[PDB]
């Protein structure tokens, strides 16, 4: 019975990631005064199916690798970490209800940079290794503000429990007392997933240009399996929905609608701006987000003490 | 007391500084769209 | 028989998935690239056919040779073709890619890219209209549609 | 040298994490709180030389609370004799040690 | 077999260290230390140290071994290795055979051979993890510890910026 | 027009609705028609194991009230 | 226990899909390719700035590790001491950032 | 004092907001009247058992029952 | 005593013998050193959790933080060696024999 719960978690994750490609192409199409796919399925609904089948029957490279084993371990770690991020997400009840789900997700998302690093190792191209090192330094830069913003908010939560965060926002959204944290958090999750304006894997050649259609479709989909997750995590963190314990699907419809609107907000951001130069987003993290994030972390340390609003431990 | 093994040992330098015993050159060829078509670029970078 | 019907449905499936998810490399040479962009533009909108531009030849399916192939570029074009995973297709676009065109008798121009790469669809024009390039891409899709890979594999 | 600055200035820098018998958060006892308290109150002030020989019994009780070597040795002896009598067949487990009695509270 | 699971992880932990102390390369040495950190973290998590296990994942693996792999990438582009590997593996499996056939062993200390489920406590701790409140005590009881650790990290930043300059 | 993107968004929304409604129905099924007991803390685990003992059928969720005492 | 089941299931599904991806087109006998990069064969030069941002991440990640028990530390009865040490730790993180600023350590990846 | 402040607010408004929020977070718990109640609520939260006292004969300030009027009360918390 | 403690100490001694006599990459020596730190973390954690000694629960984090800072320092030394010879081979560190 628990295995049925695991499968109804992880198979709809891959289906939602598949149709997120269609939603991306359609929404980017209409924002660009054109259409997205509408030929392959009715309203393009068979486009991700045809695309996944097309990739799975292309010839892989199997190049001269510095490591064959890490060439294999990069998609496996990517998909495994991209699927295990979803297991403490309370919607309204989680698969694994753990006391430290927030810190769990922070640690497992910190583990995701090894996919980028091993994919840069496995290609013998030294320029792909350079781009992988730039991607890793980008991701570990924005993990700092992820950790500190998340700590500042959990100072208003009371615990590391993700299901407590629904109880925290029963009166007000947590974007109202923490919108500067929310906007730096949202841009930092945008910079975590190598997503535009923070993507540096299409132009000055990325870390996963060595992969062609066997592992690539897996990498990509693991990457989008992070993106929805991060928005769902943002939905739990700043836009907490109403939970009726006798009708849990009210919460499930409400957080699903908010997470869809936030993933579409990612799509609507990448269709609206140019990219950063690499040192410009390093300037954005280390000189603009990090002083504000430290200042607001001091503010959210001292603020529940000065208002007598320290949240419950349990 | 220089032995047979401790015989090639020259003294260290007087300022105790040894000599230190280059920049990257990239070739962005005709495989790229954000150069507007058909261009080869030999970059010499220093970081 | 029965296995003949099985491999016929499997050929229809894989041909459907390959023709309906063509990924050309965003790779233009000369004036034909402008019209190839107009076929990417909102009026014609190749993305609604499942036809997207990708930067690398590793995640690409068809090479639209759109422009004049000179003598100085032909090894780079061949290297781009050799980095593409199979099944890879080539659409010669325009008169210079087809047979040299206006620069046919030049010292520096390869007279047709079919001296360098095998070519599946020759699209004529100088330039062909973007509508004509989209016609050539749909003819490429119909050529992929009638491929008989698993039927010939089952008969060999 | 041990320049005892903490006692000379009267400040508590690191006496608090030093022993298990100290003041814990939320009055949490350690598992060997009583044994360590007994051994510390035995060995206090008498010096280490007199403490090694005059507080041996408290220290053995406390070290055996910490490591449980005697308890695990006795459990090994009982479980080994029980396994021998199960292999020989001269003993049968009761229903309250086979899991057939629907526990008390 | 499930009762000895901590023990089973510990064996893998030993194996993991012989996996990388044989040292074929700093690349595979890093890979072995990351797998070893995962299984020793599983050891920590199975005693109820959930926050310390997530400190292994977030800070050791997710923070520091990332920097080791990063420096291995950027700065560092058999018989001895495989022999030391199989030597340590034979030593560890002979230790496992000894302690499972005897339920008692002495290499340096005397060690029981039953599982470590026996040595636990039978009580409860109410509405808190004791390990969580002990780590929360760093800010209330651990003042001097916070002072010396923050000063060491500030000096660490200053020291790294000194010696990486080369001037 | 712009309502052409809504079938893909609706399919993706159903795919995001399935895990939550699934785990809600499974937790109601496996726990006697009620929510799964949350045991983050050892007191909660002690009460839950005491429920498993006092139920008599080796299930924490089988509740016994005033009818169980005389 | 159910957590290990979930982790093992995700690793199993990932290994299944990766093996099918690596070996379903290896049934094909497509062609055998010889195929005889921006840098040709030059050795990768060390970039000092990338190492500096990695170590700056590591040290600020340790300062984050010290900051992590604050939601539990807000529940103490010694709130004046706790608030003082929390503000001191975030201030020392800010001072490490200011020294990283003013000594030009955050330059060309600013 | 306002020329340098307007200059840094025109050049570096991120750092002005940072130093201002940091300064408020430092100085404001020393000025808030509610900082006493944080301490009072965190000591009123009964994580442990209220271990009873042996009645020696003379402890008038200790109640004999939870509902007795003497002892600590939480009416300051029920009102706030 | 406890049987998992023997395995953690044996892991510590394995990485200690891996540090001592190999004369290889310097990064491999730093990896053996941080394996020693990892085994110290696990062993301190199992002891402190075993004895329910609550105030020492912050002790392994300290054992982590300092030593990870230590690790950062070591990498910078390696990088200076990696800026001198092009390799981290410790047999290049033989200028000070004479
Ligand atoms: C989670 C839900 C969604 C959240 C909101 C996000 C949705 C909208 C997204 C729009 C598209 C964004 C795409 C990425 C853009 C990245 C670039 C960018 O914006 O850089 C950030 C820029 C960076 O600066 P810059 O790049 O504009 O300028 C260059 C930098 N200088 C000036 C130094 C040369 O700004 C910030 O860093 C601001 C971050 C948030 C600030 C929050 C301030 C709080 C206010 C406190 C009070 C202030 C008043 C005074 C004191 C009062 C005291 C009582
Ligand atoms: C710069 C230094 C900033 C912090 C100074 C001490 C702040 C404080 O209130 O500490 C109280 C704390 C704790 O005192 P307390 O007042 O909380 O005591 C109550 C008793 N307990 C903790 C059990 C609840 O520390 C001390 O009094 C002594 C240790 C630190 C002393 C200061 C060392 C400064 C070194 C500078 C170099
Ligand atoms: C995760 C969901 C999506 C999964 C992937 C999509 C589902 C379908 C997967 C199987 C499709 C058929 C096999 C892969 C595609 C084959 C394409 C091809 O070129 O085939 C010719 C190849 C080779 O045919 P060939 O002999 O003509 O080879 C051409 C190459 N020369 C001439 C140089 C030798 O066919 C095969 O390899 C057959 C493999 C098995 C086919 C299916 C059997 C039944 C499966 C049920
Ligand atoms: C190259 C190698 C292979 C690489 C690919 C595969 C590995 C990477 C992807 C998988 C990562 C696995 C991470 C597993 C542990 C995560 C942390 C964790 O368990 O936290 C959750 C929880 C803590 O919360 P709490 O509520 O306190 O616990 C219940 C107590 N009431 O704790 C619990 O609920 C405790 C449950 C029991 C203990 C769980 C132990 C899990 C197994 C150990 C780790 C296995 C993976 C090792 C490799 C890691 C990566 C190198
Ligand atoms: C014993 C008998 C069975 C033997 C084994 C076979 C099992 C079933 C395999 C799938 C179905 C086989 C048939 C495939 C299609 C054949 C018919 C066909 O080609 O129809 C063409 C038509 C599109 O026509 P077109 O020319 O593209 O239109 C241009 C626009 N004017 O096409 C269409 O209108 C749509 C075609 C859709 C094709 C099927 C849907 C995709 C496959 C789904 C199952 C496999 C993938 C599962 C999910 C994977 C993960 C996403
Ligand atoms: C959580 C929600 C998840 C939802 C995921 C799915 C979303 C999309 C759902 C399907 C939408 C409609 C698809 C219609 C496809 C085209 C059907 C069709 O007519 O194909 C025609 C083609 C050839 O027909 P033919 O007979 O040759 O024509 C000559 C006529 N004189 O004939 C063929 O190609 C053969 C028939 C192919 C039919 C394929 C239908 C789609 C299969 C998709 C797989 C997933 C289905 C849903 C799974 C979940 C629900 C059970
Ligand atoms: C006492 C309160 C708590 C203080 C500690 C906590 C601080 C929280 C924020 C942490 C920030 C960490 C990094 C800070 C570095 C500061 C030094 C600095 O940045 O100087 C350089 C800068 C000129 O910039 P440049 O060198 O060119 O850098 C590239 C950008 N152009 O020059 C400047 O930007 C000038 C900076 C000084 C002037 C700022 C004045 C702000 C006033 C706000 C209102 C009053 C707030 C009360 C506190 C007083 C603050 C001065
Ligand atoms: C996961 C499934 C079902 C399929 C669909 C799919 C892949 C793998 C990769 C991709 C993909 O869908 C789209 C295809 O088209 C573009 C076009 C893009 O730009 C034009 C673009 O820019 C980032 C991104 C993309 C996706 C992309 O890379 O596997
Ligand atoms: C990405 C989309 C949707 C468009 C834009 C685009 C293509 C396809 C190809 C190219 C391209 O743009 C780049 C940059 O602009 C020019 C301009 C050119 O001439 C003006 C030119 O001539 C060869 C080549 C190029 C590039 C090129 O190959 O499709
Ligand atoms: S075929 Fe003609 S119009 Fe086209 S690129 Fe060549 S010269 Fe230009």
């Amino acid at each position: 019975m628990f295995m049925i719960n695991v499968l109804t978690l992880i198979i709809p994750i891959l289906l939602a990631v598949a149709f997120l490609t269609l939603v991306e192409r359609k929404v980017l199409g209409y924002m660009q005064f054109r259409k997205g796919p509408n030929v392959v399925g009715p309203y393009g609904l068979l486009q991700p199916i045809a695309d996944a089948i097309k990739l799975f029957i292309k010839e892989p490279l199997r190049p001269a690798t510095s490591s064959i084993s890490m060439f294999i371990l990069a998609p496996i770690l990517a998909l495994t970490l991209a699927l295990t991020m979803w297991i403490p997400l309370p919607m309204p009840y989680p698969l694994i209800n753990m006391n430290l789900g927030v810190l769990f997700m922070l640690a497992m998302s910190s583990l995701a940079v090894y996919s980028i690093l091993w994919s840069g190792w496995a290609s013998n191209s030294k320029y792909a290794l350079i781009g992988a090192l730039r991607a890793v330094a980008q991701t570990i830069s924005y993990e700092v503000t992820l950790a500190i913003i998340l700590l500042s908010v959990l100072l208003m939560n009371g615990s590391f429990t993700l299901s407590t965060l629904i109880i925290t926002q029963e009166q007000v959204w947590l974007i109202f007392p923490a919108w500067p944290l929310a906007m730096m958090w949202f841009i930092s999750t945008l910079a975590e997933t190598n997503r535009a304006p923070f993507d540096l894997t299409e132009g000055e050649s990325g870390f996963n240009v060595e992969y062609a259609a066997g592992p690539f479709a897996l990498f990509f989909m693991a990457e989008y399996a992070n993106i929805i997750m991060m928005n769902i995590f943002t939905t739990t963190l700043f836009l907490g929905a109403f939970h009726n314990p006798y009708m849990p699907e009210l919460y499930t419809i409400n957080f699903t609608i908010k997470s869809l609107l936030l993933s579409i907000t990612f799509l609507w951001i990448r269709a609206s701006y140019p990219r950063f130069r690499y040192d410009q987003l390093m300037h954005l993290l280390w000189k603009n987000f990090l002083p504000l994030t430290l200042a607001l972390c001091m503010w959210h340390v001292s603020l529940p003490i000065l208002l007598s609003s320290i949240p419950p431990q349990t | 007391y220089p032995t047979k093994e401790t015989a090639h040992w020259k003294p260290p330098p007087w300022n105790d500084v040894d000599p230190p015993k280059s920049n990257l050159t990239l070739n962005f060829g005709p495989q790229h769209p954000a150069a507007h078509g058909v261009l080869r670029l030999v970059m010499e970078l220093s970081g | 028989s029965r296995g003949e019907y099985v491999v016929a449905k499997l050929d229809d499936l894989i041909n459907w998935a390959r023709r309906s998810s063509l990924w050309p490399m965003t790779f233009g040479l000369a004036c034909c690239a402008v019209e190839m962009m107009h076929m990417a533009a909102p009026r014609y909108d190749m993305d609604r056919f499942g036809v997207v531009f990708r930067a690398s030849p590793r995640q690409s399916d068809v090479m639209i040779v759109a422009g004049t192939l000179t003598n100085k570029m032909a090894p780079a074009l061949r290297k781009v073709y050799d980095q593409m995973p199979e099944p890879r297709y080539v659409v010669s676009m325009g008169s210079c890619a087809n047979g040299g065109g206006y620069y046919h008798y030049s010292y520096s121009v390869v007279r047709g890219c079919d001296r360098i790469v095998p070519v599946d669809i020759y699209v004529p024009g100088c330039p062909p209209t973007a509508e004509a390039l989209l016609y050539g891409i749909l003819q490429l899709q119909k050529k992929i549609k009638r491929e008989k890979r698993l039927r010939i594999w089952y008969r060999r | 040298p041990f320049f005892d600055v903490q006692k000379k200035l009267g400040v508590d820098l690191d006496h608090w994490m030093t022993i298990q018998s100290a003041e814990q958060p939320h009055r949490i006892p350690a598992r060997c709180h009583a044994f360590e308290k007994e051994w510390i109150e035995c060995a206090h002030g008498i010096g280490s030389i007199r403490a090694e020989k005059e507080c041996k019994i408290e220290f053995e009780d406390f070290r055996e609370c910490l490591l449980r070597q005697k308890t695990m040795k006795r459990l090994n002896a009982i479980k080994r004799q029980r396994d021998k009598l199960i292999k020989e067949g001269k003993y049968t487990p009761p229903p309250h040690h086979s899991g057939q009695e629907d526990l008390r509270p | 077999m499930m009762t000895y699971i901590v023990f089973i992880l510990s064996i893998i932990f030993v194996m993991g260290f012989v996996g990388f102390s044989s040292k074929p390369s700093p690349i595979y040495g890093g890979l072995g230390l990351i797998v070893s950190g995962g299984v020793g973290c599983g050891i920590v998590l199975n005693f109820g140290g959930s926050f310390l296990g997530l400190m292994v994942f977030l800070i050791y693996l997710g923070g520091m071994m990332v920097v080791f792999g990063y420096t291995t990438a950027m700065a560092t582009e058999n018989k001895v290795v495989l022999g030391t590997f199989i030597t340590g593996l034979l030593m560890e499996f002979l230790m496992v055979y000894y302690v499972l056939k005897d339920k008692e062993v002495e290499i340096v200390f005397k060690f029981n051979g039953m599982g470590d489920w026996v040595i636990y406590d039978t009580g409860d701790s109410g509405f808190f993890s004791e390990e969580a409140m002990g780590i929360a005590a760093l800010y209330s009881y651990g003042t001097w510890l916070v002072i010396v650790t923050g000063w060491s990290l500030l000096i660490g930043v200053v020291v790294i910026m000194e010696i990486t300059r080369g001037n | 027009m712009w309502f052409e993107v809504l079938p893909g968004i609706a399919v993706m929304g159903v795919c995001l609705f399935i895990p939550g409604m699934a785990t809600a129905r499974i937790h109601r099924f496996s726990n006697g028609g009620r929510e799964k007991r949350v045991a983050h803390y050892s007191y909660q685990w002690y009460l839950m194991e005491r429920d498993r003992r006092v139920s008599g059928v080796n299930r924490y969720y089988v509740s016994k009230g005033l009818e169980n005492i005389d | 226990m159910n957590l290990m089941i979930t982790l093992l299931t995700n690793f199993t599904l990932a290994t299944l899909l990766v093996t099918i991806a690596f070996w379903l087109p290896q049934l094909n006998v497509y062609s055998e390719k010889t195929s005889p990069d921006p840098m040709g064969s030059a050795r990768l030069p060390f970039s000092m700035k990338f190492f500096l941002v990695a170590i700056t991440f590591l040290l600020f990640d340790l300062e984050i590790a010290l900051l992590l028990p604050l939601p539990w530390a807000s529940q103490t009865t010694n709130l004046n001491t706790m608030l003082t040490m929390a503000l001191l730790l975030i201030f020392l993180l800010a001072v490490s950032l200011a020294y990283e600023w003013t000594q030009k350590g955050l330059e060309w990846t600013e | 004092v306002a020329a340098f402040l307007k200059n840094v607010w025109a050049k570096e408004p991120v750092l002005v907001a940072s130093f201002a929020i940091a300064g408020l977070a430092v100085i404001l718990p020393t000025l808030s009247p509610y900082t006493k109640y944080s301490l009072m609520i965190n000591r009123a939260t009964p994580y442990n058992y209220p271990v009873p006292l042996r009645d020696d004969g003379n402890m008038p300030d200790v109640p004999s029952h939870p509902q007795d009027p003497q002892g600590p009360s939480l009416e300051w918390l029920k009102r706030l | 005593m406890s049987l998992v403690y023997m395995n953690i100490m044996m892991a510590f001694t394995v990485s200690l013998t891996g540090l001592l006599m190999y004369r290889s990459h310097l990064m491999s020596s730093l990896l053996c050193l941080e394996g020693m730190m990892l085994s110290l973390f696990i062993l301190a954690t199992l002891m402190i959790l075993n004895s329910h000694f609550t105030l020492a629960s912050m002790m392994p984090i300290i054992l982590l933080v300092f030593a990870a800072c230590e690790a950062a320092l070591g990498l910078s030394l390696l990088v200076m060696v990696s800026n001198t010879y092009g390799t981290d081979y410790v047999q290049n560190l033989n200028l000070l024999q004479c």
